Order: structure tokens, then sequence, then C-alpha cells
């Protein structure tokens, strides 16, 4: 959880989600579009009729209750291939 | 490509922006709740003003879609809602004319004084009113009183209220309805779902046949009640005419709850009261709400969130501020929602709390669906899932196992008749108020009736149906029945029919679900998971399919029904009917208390 980080009061503005792309995504990809998503058969300069900004807005408030308030949420990645290993994890250490 | 995968991204555009800006306006309802100040009224005039302008350009940019071209039922549904222009389909001229009388309304109902004989008194709907009824038992008063504001009441709005009736036809005309009565049944229009499509007649079927259902009873209750003011007050009521409308025991005749005092069949016997062992174990509003959470966990609904708590006021605000704290809870979402009332220590605080918490948890369980559906089915269904809570909690055997009754006494057969005798008065007698009131608006909306008959022949049809005379016989220059509230603000009335047909059978089918025997009224719904995933069931339905289907899923059936209402009455009905075996059952249209 991350309310009192992240959340603030009159509205927390700053994160923004995408909704709507011309096809489906791949697994670990970047997809930054600044291009306004069309709909409709008629291309369009954007932000109108049938046109879509994809991304929209985190409306965060510190007074929301748990099923949306904000989450901090990190996804560790890890490879089992065949390399020479450079993050190993810890030894220890004991009496004399 | 195709028009639904572009109606399913302006529904996702719609959903998230609604959502930002009905979250800001419901976040201002509850400063205006809390702090009055001039500041917050500013700040929700402009938050106010941004959502109705958002939602009107987003409605009109949803114009451009059809609704032929689409076959989900959820989407249809919401570019239904989506298309319901309201206001905006008629011209900007006459659109303002529009606002700008309901704000006369508004400020003639608000600021409505009445003067006396002697014109020292101010009076205003609350400085009496209310409190008259309800503490004197004098006619005179009464009669004054409410024939004086009834008159000024009329006289300020009667015309009004004639172009009231036209722009509306006009506006229903042009949305391509036949009349504002046909606009207010939209509501319950559900069409594309096989064995669950209902029209706007169906509904007037339903009614009708509940009409037929139910008028003995009503009539034996009229009966009782004119009987009780035969023996209260015996030289200005008539053995079998009909009773004059300021003989009902409250402002305009919707409830009953007051004539308690002088209805009661037994007065010697003590009523179910659980104030004085509150005080015995000094009880907050604190304990109140956990003890309401402790009620709902045992029905499997979900716990406390942490910010109701945190956020939601449980108590008065001393004298440094003033609120406003009739019981109430707005749809904020995302989980957040909050409670504002005056917690006193009282019993009707305790319905209050109960009613308020069902809404609360019904408001909460379609959270997930979208905004266009995060509603209950229907107008009632929000109400009636609140009030079976309540009416669940005022059973005495709930108050003996969670302890706030102590163990050691049994259910006395003439206290639980008052207690009855209260659930029944408090209830019944609002429903063919409801009706006439309903009715009424209805054929003023077909225009089946000139201008020139209006109260004769409401009046005539009040004093047929349920007895209601005029104390002082009144021309087409009256406007009485259009003086309440939600006439007066633009509301509809068969939300609460629906709302008692629909907590009458929730109940019962809840009941037989948890297997409890004996007297119905005396059934408790606690420790029964599962009835609770029962009610679950239709609680997380929302708006998605239609209110029908949300009712089979509890009831199994697919109408409303008049069975609930004979059943719950079954022992109460028995009593009134062996003791009406010496007294006149029916009543006289013809006589009128200045015709003699
Ligand atoms: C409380 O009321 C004051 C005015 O007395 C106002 O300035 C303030 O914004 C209010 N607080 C909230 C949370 O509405
Ligand atoms: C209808 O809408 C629901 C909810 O968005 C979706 O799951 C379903 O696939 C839709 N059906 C069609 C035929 O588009
Ligand atoms: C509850 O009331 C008071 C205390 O509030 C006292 O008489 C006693 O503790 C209790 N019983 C009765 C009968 O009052
Ligand atoms: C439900 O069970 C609990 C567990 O003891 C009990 O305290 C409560 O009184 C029960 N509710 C009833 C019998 O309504
Ligand atoms: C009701 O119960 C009481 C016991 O308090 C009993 O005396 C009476 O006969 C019963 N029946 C009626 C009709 O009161
Ligand atoms: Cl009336
Ligand atoms: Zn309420």
């Amino acid at each position: 959880n991350s309310n009192k980080l992240d959340s603030k009061h009159s509205g927390n503005y700053d994160y923004w989600y995408r909704l709507f792309r011309k096809s489906k995504l791949k697994p670990f990809e970047r997809d930054i579009s600044t291009e306004i998503y069309q709909a409709g058969n008629k291309p369009c300069k954007g932000k109108g009729p049938n046109c879509y900004f994809p991304l929209q807005s985190y409306g965060f408030r510190p007074t929301y209750g748990v099923g949306h308030q904000p989450y901090r949420v990190v996804v560790l990645s890890f490879e089992l291939l065949h390399a020479p290993a450079t993050v190993c994890g810890p030894k220890k250490s004991t009496n004399l | 490509s195709t028009t639904e995968e572009q109606a399913k991204t302006f529904l996702e555009k719609f959903n998230h922006e609604a959502e930002d800006l009905s979250y800001q306006s419901s976040l201002a309802s509850w400063n205006y709740n809390t702090n009055i100040t001039d500041e917050n009224v500013q700040k929700m005039n402009e938050a106010r003003a941004k959502w109705s302008a958002f939602y009107e350009e987003q409605s009109r940019m949803a114009k451009t879609y059809s609704l032929e071209e689409i076959q989900n039922l959820t989407l249809k549904r919401q570019l239904k809602a989506l298309q319901h222009s309201g206001t905006s389909a008629l011209s900007a001229e006459k659109s303002k004319r529009l606002n700008t009388i309901l704000n006369k309304m508004s400020t003639i109902y608000s600021t409505g004084k009445v003067l006396d004989p002697n014109t020292q008194e101010c009076l205003a709907l609350e400085p009496g009113l209310d409190d008259i009824m309800e503490n004197s038992r004098d006619y005179n008063r009464r009669l004054w009183a409410w024939e004086g504001w009834r008159a000024e009441v009329g006289k300020q709005l009667r015309p009004l209220y004639e172009e009231y009736v036209v722009l509306e036809n006009e506006m229903a005309r042009a949305n391509n309805y036949e009349d504002y009565g046909d606009y207010w049944r939209g509501d319950y229009e559900v069409t594309g779902a096989g064995d669950y499509d209902y029209s706007r007649d169906q509904l007037m079927k339903d009614v009708e046949r509940t009409f037929a259902e139910i008028k003995p009873l009503y009539e034996q209750l009229h009966a009782y009640v004119r009987a009780k003011l035969m023996h209260t007050y015996p030289s200005y009521i008539s053995p079998t005419g009909c009773l004059p409308a300021h003989l009902l025991g409250d402002m305009w005749g919707r409830f009953w709850t007051n004539l308690y005092s002088l209805t009661v069949p037994f007065e010697h016997k003590p009523s179910i009261d659980v104030t004085e062992k509150m005080e015995n174990q000094s009880w907050d509003a604190e304990r109140i709400f956990k003890e309401a959470e402790k009620f709902f966990v045992s029905i499997s609904l979900p716990y406390m969130t942490q910010g109701f708590w945190d956020n939601s006021m449980l108590t008065e605000p001393g004298d440094g501020r003033k609120v406003v704290c009739h019981p109430t809870a707005w749809d904020l979402g995302k989980g957040d929602f909050r409670i504002k009332m005056c917690t006193k220590v009282t019993m009707d605080d305790f319905l209050t709390a109960h009613h308020e918490m069902g809404h609360i948890q019904y408001d909460m369980a379609y959270a997930a669906q979208p905004y266009l559906l995060r509603n209950g089915a229907n107008e009632g269904f929000h109400e009636a899932v609140g009030e079976i809570m309540s009416l669940s909690a005022a059973t005495p055997h709930y108050l003996k196992a969670l302890g706030l009754l102590a163990p050691d006494f049994h259910e006395d057969n003439e206290t639980e008749i008052n207690f009855l005798l209260k659930q029944a008065l408090t209830i019944v007698g609002t429903l063919p108020f409801t009706y006439m009131l309903e009715k009424w608006r209805w054929m003023v909306f077909k225009g089946e009736i000139p201008k020139q008959q209006w109260m004769e022949k409401w009046w005539e049809m009040k004093r047929e149906i349920v007895g209601v005379v005029e104390p002082l016989p009144h021309d087409e220059t009256y406007c009485d029945p259009a003086c309440l509230f939600h006439v007066a603000e633009d509301y509809s009335f068969i939300r609460y029919y629906t709302r008692t047909i629909y907590q009458f059978q929730f109940h019962e089918a809840l009941c037989k679900t948890a297997k409890h025997e004996g007297a119905l009224f005396k059934c408790d719904i606690s420790n029964s998971t599962e009835a609770g995933q029962r009610l679950l069931q239709m609680l997380r339905l929302g708006k998605s399919e239609p209110w029908t289907l949300a009712l089979e899923n509890i009831v199994g059936i697919k109408t409303m029904d008049v069975k609930p209402l004979l059943n719950y009455f079954e022992p109460l009905f028995t009593w009134l009917k062996e003791q009406n075996r010496n007294s006149f059952v029916g009543w006289s249209t013809e006589w009128t208390p200045y015709s003699d």
C-alpha cells in the first residue's frame, strides 16, 4: 500500500495508463505512444468524435477505500539461462 | 471497425471521465453535508457545473451512435442510458424557462409561510406543521393551518403546474414518448431479454392486480381507523361516510404513524423499548455501527473498511458547525463510502442506521460494475435492501440474542399485537396515498381530462378508493395535492410502492431459505450465510440485467406479487376480521363535513 506517500488531497493527477491500441501487446514491451487512438474507420487529428486518447487518468485521493487506493507494485524478473552468473545470493558468518 | 467496438471504447472513456467528475461532485456533496460555508457552496457550484457540462457533452457525442447495429445487452443498455437527453431535446428558451420555474418551486416551498388570524406568529413547514400535527389534537388548529397553507401554495403555483403539464408533455413527445407518464415509465422498460420483456402497460396491469387483491384489507383498516376516530371524537365523524383529509395523522395523509396514541388497542401493555437498556450500557455511535457490522457479518456481508471509520462522521459536530443529518449515503466509489447522520440515543436511530447500512452494502455490491450500472436495477431496490435489514433488526428475537434485551423475558401477545400494529400503520398507510398521487400524475400527463375538473375528479376518486374527503370543498381554483415534497421537486412515487413490495418479497424468500417456522414477523436473518450468499447473488447484479431477473434470483418469480403483503399480516387480519363482527365495512362518498 502507498496512500500517504502517493495519493494526495485535491487530486493526484500524475500517473497515466493506456487503454486502447491497434492490436494486442507482447510481454516485456515498451509502447509509449503519443498517437491519438482512432475508431470508426475515420482517421482524425484526435480528441474529437470517435477520437480517443489511449492514456487515461489515475484519479487518486487519500480517502479512497482499499479497492482502488494507489498500490506500489514491482515485479522481479529472473532468467535461468547459462551464462556467467553475477548476482549471487549472500553468504553468512559465524563465531570462531 | 464495427459500431460495437466504437461504443465499447466510448463507454470506457465515459466510465473513467464520469467517475472522476462524479467522485468530485460527491465529495463536494459530503462537504455540503459537513461544512456548509459559502466557500464550499461556490466550490459545489463550479463542480456541479463542470459535471453537468461533461455529462451533456458526452451524451451529445454519444448521440452519433445507433442502437440498431449493436447486439450486446450490457452495451445496449449503457447506450440507452447515454441517449436520455432529458432537458436538452427541447429548445434553449423553453429549457431555461423550465429550470427557472423549478427554482421558483424550490424557493416557494422552502419559504412557504402562512399567517394565523393573528399575524404575530410566523410558521414555515418546519417550526409547526409537523409538530402541530404530531403533538396537537385540536380540530380547529389543524383545519385552519392546513387549509390556509394549501390555499396559498395553490395560489402561488397553479399556472406553474399547468405550464409544467404542457412542457413535460411536449418534452415527452419530442423524446419519442406519448406522454410524460410514458417518460416516467421508461425506467422499467426492458427489451432484448427473452422471458424478461416488460412494456409500459404491464406494470399498470400489475398495479391494477395489486389494487384488486389489496382493496378489502385497506377498507377494513380504514374502517378501524375511522371507528377509533369515532371513539375519540364522536360528533365530528359520520358512522358510514368517509373521513376528512385532515384526519389521517400527518401533513397530507401519507403516514398514519402519528395515530399510535389513539389507535393502540391495548395501552396497558409495555411496548418493546430497548432505550433504557442502552442507557444502562451507555451506548454510543461507534458501538451502534459495530453492532450493525456484527449483524452484517452474521449474514456473510463484508466488514467495514478502515476508510469508513476514518472519514465518515458518526456524531454531531457540537455547536461550532451545523450539519443537516437526514440519514443519507451517496455513491462516492472506489471503495470510498461514508455516512452522515445524527446519532442520538434512540431506536428510530437504530432503524435509520440499519437502513442506510443496507444501502451502503448494496452500493458497494456493484462497485466493480461500470458507471451506468453502478445503481440499483430499478429505483426502489436500494431502499428495499436498506429496509429489509432494519425490519429484521426490529424483531425482539434479535434483541434477545444480541444482548440488548436480556434473556429472561418472553414474547407477549398484546405487546406483539401492538408491535405488528406499529409495523402496519407505518407502512400500509403510505401505499394508497402513493397510488392516488402516482395515478393522478399519470393521467395528468396523459391529458385525458380537461383543465376544468381536475380537483373535483381527483377528490371524488379519493373518496371512492380511500375515502379521503375535502374538509372544505374546492373548485378548479385549487392545487392541494401538488403541495407534497416529491411532486414539488419532480420525483416519481412508484419508488416507494416498489420498495415496499420488494422488501416484503425479499424478506419472504430469505426467511424461506433461512428455515424459520411460526409467525413470519418474528423470523430473523442471522447466522444464515446461505441466505447471505443468496442475497449477495442479487446484490452484485446492479443494472447489468433486468430487475425482473434480479428478483427471480431471490423469489424465483419474474413479477411483483401481493402474496408477501397478504402473508405478513395473516394473524393481524384474522384478529381484525374477528373484531369486525359488529362494525360497518365500507364508506359512502356522498357525506362531506360541511353538508348537514
Ligand atoms: C470546514 O468548514 C470550513 C469553514 O468553516 C471550510 O473552510 C473547510 O473547507 C471545511 N472543511 C471541509 C473538509 O469541508
Ligand atoms: C459484451 O460485453 C461484455 C462486458 O464488456 C464482454 O465480456 C462480452 O465479450 C461482450 N460481448 C460481445 C458479443 O461483444
Ligand atoms: C437500568 O437503569 C438504571 C441505570 O441506567 C438502573 O435503574 C439499573 O441499573 C437498570 N435497571 C432499571 C430497571 O432501571
Ligand atoms: C448467531 O450466533 C452467535 C454465536 O454465538 C450468537 O451470539 C448470536 O446470538 C446468533 N444470532 C442469532 C441467534 O440471531
Ligand atoms: C395471549 O397470551 C396471553 C399470555 O400473556 C394469554 O393470557 C392470552 O390468552 C393469549 N391470547 C390472547 C387472545 O390474548
Ligand atoms: Cl391529500
Ligand atoms: Zn436514506
